């Protein structure tokens, strides 16, 4: 045997680093059967953009968990982390006004001057200054710093010349760490070694994640870079984010609204502000999407369904949206401190569950609520207001779900219901998700159909809505009427009518899979 | 002559929507085994199997005549046929007198690549139908050289038991 | 469940031609893999055992 | 009707052209053998065998029901079917006749001999197909004679022990 | 495709010329018994046998797991299938009866008589391809008779036991 | 085509492997020099795999 | 030829071995001297192998 | 630093331009002679067959970059240039490993 390194350079070798007391090690997987949306507010973050987020990048993407001594600013991701056990989603960031990102400017002698400027605002640059540097990444660099540093290198084969450009970072107690290299010409026809360009604009654009730069065209020409240390940003800081207003909320709203990637399902990640929730209702309602939401849950249990007919969801609007009540508390995985949160995540877990049990289709029947689906997967469960008991009439007349406890022993969500107070068999989950999943069905297959030659034709959509119709029931979730006298044996009818000649009607009638959520025994004695 | 005979097409058509509902059937001529640290052997294999995947039962006879079989422990070691072809470098025949040579447990890996599961010149392989033996030994068969036999390659046998099964 | 004594599109079966079994294991058999069979697929065989019947 | 299907031919010609990478298959009509001193008998041969290559294996039950397979001794004596053509002048049978009248050892060369790689009328051998039995005996069997099959020709059957297989 | 095929029909040539060296083949369908004092049945025979020539083997299991296999004694008896074709005087029934009749030892030879090698319309018999049984007893077996069989003639077979082979 | 029988009397045929080699039948015509001759003989002398091309 | 197939359901044909025997077919016409039945009498009697050459 | 530092690099490149030359040299006694249809067909054979001996694998990043591991390409200025290129990804070494234990 011989010596063994601590830290890998440039050599060939195998090295070992010291032991470490405290760390945690996370696996993970990827999986797109689903894709779910929402809006939140976390450490670092390009704001007000659709961000894909998987298992493996939501520590990279987004950031490093806020500490729940804060206040209300750990939630979100606490509901990102539940809801991406199963599939991955998208997600905006919110940030309040007095946010700022850092900037360093560049003299022509080559001495840096430090700024920072808010989110919306553009870069310009000053008489006398050749170009500038700052970070695309809505990271601030307060407690992990940033360093830059630049150094010269080998002029270009037709004699160009370029630079190495470095990126490090720094934690408090002063452990440094490499991010990025680059090779940096300030000519605008320079090559790298690789025969990439080497134009600081562009390669900063292609080929890095965290910074981007600005040049000044006229003085371009004759700049001068000289070797400099470490420079780090300064000025770049997140305003106090337990205070976001509602604008800031409907304007990520209004961006996840026009999105193209056509996710299917919508979630309330820890944002308990009525207009904000309203909103997620209309989009959830425009796209014929399910929809999660919650309310919040230090409220007591009688305090807690007034707070439902605060939102707007209650009515005929918006149907298949669903709300969620949570007065427990739980230890937190990162940290063993205590924290309370919502239900929103684990719900769409349990119909992501359902989901992937049909693979044709998907089997969109089977309802979130059940004992095997639905689990609450969480460290010590401590009620917040014992010694009480809900009326579960009164939650059932005011379309609130409830949670209980399972035969296992872990906690389980006992009811499935949506904010449609009229009795059309339409308060039951799965009943809209059924009819949404066929009228997506048919809008995919009528897209498609207006490229043939004839184009729409009423005798085209009654073949491809049969195929589908018998696909779905084949999957189980249409079943034939309970009464075979009175109706038909046939699970559904599809007939199509014609007045005069201008007007053509097509219709077809479903009859829905039942639940199983009432039993009752009787006892007898011989 | 018959008197309940009775037509019904619509549920025939039912069974055929519901049959094809389900995606494919593999076909057996698409698989492929690795051997571990000698890759280079997996193009001349021909034929292969899983293993059983079965439990011992234990057979006891309650009161009057009444019998219960019940679960045992796993069956972990077994055998597996191989066939392979050969080539006039002796490649096969190499491995085999390597192999003989030293005592030597080798891992070997059986998983099914269909085409339509494939994304450029790769084949990629599911969780659900890979299978993988450990500690395994390979052994020979006699192999047949006969004159008269134009038409046909020589085909070596091969015996190969496994000592765990992982999934 | 013959096609003679069905309704609509769900079989309907008989008491007299149902059996059942209870306590079954189930377990596998050896599947076989080749080449030049591209005629064919690929079918597990199982064993079942039945430890009482009852109608 | 089934919603997986894709086709992908670039993936079946990455598999012909690695099948294909290596050179030939070897036919089973191209062998030789020796038998050391009667160099004269080796164009009368019309099968042989290869030996079995194989080892003993010792079977060890854990605790519960874990069961292992370990390698053994090498198996060194065993048997080869031999079949040979036979002339008016019985050369076969007084090659038998000779082999029983005086007991004798004699070794025993199987080679592969293809076309492909031969220079002039002479066949050159590759230490990678070639194998050898040491300490042979060479029996005989029933020999078949009957009329009413006019278009066979008469093919005694041999048996050979090894003692010691070498490479 | 292949890029080691290599033509040469000059080895093939020379594999034909030495092949072609050597006469003729047996044709199974040329022998003769003569069964010592009656030699009026060697017309009738239809199915003959060589003996099996063979010895007996000792097994002996050396230090770790070496075995040797050594010659033993000569096998003396044995058994060899004789099928006789039967005319409408009973030949062969005849020669059964008289043979269970009285204990009888009848000696055989085994020729085979190629039309090549005859002079005139008398066959010559080879030193090399002539062996003889000595000792031997003649036992009958069970003769099937049935209808609908109008294209075939009764076949009797005859098991002959010999207790020395000479040559 | 792979072939499967399905519950009751349902049968469905399915998209198999591609089929690579086959035959095909060529007649020519013969000179006094011999070419198609001497083509046949050298390739019969010699192992070799050649590439054809087809066009309409 | 050799047929092999290697994975999934790729198939390639080998050159063999040599054709080196076969059958032929030849028609004569037959003269009052017995010509062919006396040469065909002659081949039957006396088991021999004679050269042929075949010119075009 | 043109990840030519690495020995097999050049040599995968050195050995790939030794078969092009040997290649082109017999098709000069082609009847047509040299030409663009000609010099497509030879080093595709040529490419597949480094790829199926496992010197060229596909891109690291599939979303980048296609997944072939190897793209030729004929481009045309004019008539009387014509270009023939083609690109590939080597296989890379392990030769740095690192190892970080932690305590549970």
């Amino acid at each position: 045997q011989y010596s063994i390194q601590q830290s890998l350079g440039n050599a060939s070798g195998v090295a070992v680093s010291p032991i470490n007391a405290d760390a945690t090690l996370s696996t993970g997987v990827a999986l797109n059967s689903s894709l779910w949306a929402g809006i939140g507010v976390f450490a670092r973050g390009k704001p007000f953009t659709v961000l894909a987020v998987t298992e493996s990048n939501y520590e990279d993407v987004l950031g490093e968990p806020l500490k729940p001594s804060s206040g209300s600013q750990f939630e979100p991701i606490r509901h990102v982390y539940e809801a991406i056990q199963q599939t991955s989603g998208y997600v905006v960031r919110a940030v309040p006004d007095d946010a700022k990102f850092p900037i360093i400017m560049f003299d022509e002698s080559g001495e840096p001057a430090y700024s920072a400027l808010p989110y919306g605002s553009e870069i310009e640059l000053d008489s006398g200054e050749a170009f500038a540097i700052y970070v695309d990444d809505g990271d601030p660099c307060i407690s992990p710093t940033r360093e830059l540093t630049i150094e010269t290198a080998t002029a270009d084969s037709a004699g160009n010349e370029r630079f190495l450009l470095k990126l490090t970072q720094t934690t408090s107690l002063g452990v440094v760490t490499t991010l990025e290299t680059h090779t940096v010409s300030l000519a605008e026809e320079a090559k790298d070694d690789m025969g990439r360009l080497c134009y600081l604009p562009t390669a900063l654009e292609a080929r890095s994640k965290y910074l981007r730069a600005v040049v000044n065209e006229e003085l371009i020409s004759t700049a001068k870079v000289t070797n400099k240390k470490s420079l780090a940003f300064t000025g770049g800081t997140n305003g106090d984010q337990s205070k976001i207003s509602t604008a800031a909320y409907l304007r990520a709203v209004k961006v996840l609204n026009n999105a193209p990637y056509m996710y299917t399902a919508v979630l309330g990640l820890g944002c308990y502000d009525n207009a904000a929730i309203t909103a997620l209702g209309k989009i959830c309602a425009d796209r014929l999407i399910d929809g999660f939401f919650d309310v919040k849950p230090t409220l007591t249990y009688a305090e807690a369904l007034p707070a439902v007919e605060d939102t707007g969801l209650l009515g005929t609007d918006y149907v298949s949206c669903s709300v969620y009540h949570y007065p427990f508390s739980c230890k937190d995985k990162w940290t063993q401190s205590r924290v309370v949160f919502g239900l929103s995540g684990v719900a769409y877990a349990a119909k992501a569950r359902g989901v992937k049990k049909n693979s044709d289709v998907g089997g969109w029947h089977y309802s979130p609520a059940g004992e095997e689906r639905a689990v609450i997967a969480r460290a010590s469960i401590q009620p917040l207001y014992p010694e009480d008991t809900p009326d579960e009439e009164a939650m059932v007349k005011g379309r609130l779900n409830k949670v209980s406890v399972g035969t296992s022993g872990q906690m389980i969500i006992d009811d499935a219901l949506t904010c449609c107070t009229q009795d059309n068999y339409l308060h039951f989950q799965h009943v809209p998700s059924l009819m949404n999943a066929i009228s997506r069905f048919f809008v995919q297959l009528a897209r498609q159909m207006k490229h043939s030659p004839d184009g729409i034709t009423a005798a085209g959509l009654t073949k491809g809505m049969t195929k589908l119709l018998d696909r779905f029931v084949a999957s189980g979730a249409l079943v034939a009427p309970r009464d075979p006298d009175a109706d038909g044996t046939e699970p559904y009818v599809l007939k199509v009518t014609q007045a005069e000649f201008d007007k053509w009607e097509v219709v077809w009638a479903c009859c829905p899979t039942g639940v199983a959520r009432r039993i009752q025994g009787v006892p007898l004695l011989i | 002559g018959h008197n309940n005979t009775k037509g019904n097409r619509k549920f025939i058509k039912g069974r055929y929507t519901a049959n094809a509902a389900k995606g494919e059937r593999l076909v057996s001529s698409e698989f492929l085994l690795t051997f571990a640290g000698h890759e280079d052997i997996s193009v001349l294999v021909r034929t292969s199997q899983i293993p059983e995947m079965t439990r011992e039962d234990v057979e006891d006879y309650g009161p009057n005549g009444v019998k219960f079989n019940q679960h045992g422990p796993i069956r972990n070691s077994g055998e597996i046929q191989v066939q392979c072809v050969e080539t006039i470098e002796g490649d096969i025949l190499q491995f085999i007198k390597d192999r003989i040579a030293a005592k030597d447990y080798v891992d070997i890996t059986m998983a099914a690549t269909p085409e339509s599961k494939s994304s450029g010149v790769n084949a990629v392989t599911k969780a659900a139908t890979t299978i993988e033996m450990l500690d395994c030994k390979i052994y020979s068969d006699a192999i047949d050289f006969s004159t008269e036999d134009v038409t046909a390659a020589v085909r070596p046998s091969l015996r190969i038991v496994y000592n765990w099964i992982e999934w």
